[PDB]
């Protein structure tokens, strides 16, 4: 009963991220504001979540496999684009980028990203790396590419607009972002809060 | 006899809303 024994746990379950918000037509203004989610894929970062509780309980995680998921709370006579991809490379920063249309191109350039209008639903897989290493899963420090495994970066393509022509200018929210996830934790312990 | 006097065909086709990719 007192093994010291180390050995992966791999478990696995669903999980609710939050709700995105198309950014419309006031909040959209330049290329940033068309980055909605800027949501980093450590086990740790979903505070509430049944992931981050049990995060907080190891040393380290690896996403076996991962996959972001998108449900839509609107009808189909609504109109926007949705562009959605997880870059494996924490500090890569697209905020910096001015050009919209290389923002969407380096977007679709990686691998993972996915496209999708913001009535129908996707999911969003998580690519992972190939040389097994793990990730710590407390909140990040120094460094990020210890932590964080990827970073999910949800963008608006178009403009919002109704079943009408007039666009819509309110900022409301489309739909909501789970995860299907399968991770693999290493070492017991507990993690500070 | 004379065949094909007023032949007419129809085939209907749907129009659904917010064709998705
Ligand atoms: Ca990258
Ligand atoms: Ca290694
Ligand atoms: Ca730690």
């Amino acid at each position: 009963a007192r093994s010291d024994v180390n050995a992966i746990t791999v478990l696995n379950g669903s999980d609710f991220l939050t709700t995105v918000k198309v950014r419309g037509s006031n909040n959209l203004i330049d290329s940033k504001s068309r980055i909605l989610v800027k949501q980093p894929i450590s086990a740790s970062s979903f505070l509430g979540t049944r992931i981050s509780g049990l995060s907080q309980f190891w040393e380290r995680y690896r996403w076996h496999k991962a996959a972001v998921r998108y449900v839509p709370a609107v009808p189909n006579t609504l109109a926007c684009q949705l562009i959605g991809y997880i870059d494996t490379d924490p500090l890569d920063d697209p905020n910096v980028i001015l050009d919209v249309d290389q923002l969407l191109r380096q977007a679709t350039s990686q691998v993972g990203a996915r496209q999708w209008n913001f009535s129908d639903t996707t999911t969003i897989p998580l690519i992972v790396r190939r040389d097994d290493q793990l990730y710590y899963t407390g909140q990040d420090k120094e460094n990020v590419r210890f932590s964080q495994q990827g970073v999910f970066y949800l963008l608006q393509v178009t403009t919002l607009l109704n079943i009408s022509g007039e666009a819509i200018t309110n900022d409301l929210i489309s739909g909501s972002l789970y995860l299907d996830w399968v991770c693999g934790f290493s070492m017991p312990q507990i993690n500070p809060s | 006899t004379v065949p094909n006097f007023n032949p007419i065909v129809a085939k209907p086709t749907v129009a659904p809303l917010q064709t998705n990719i």
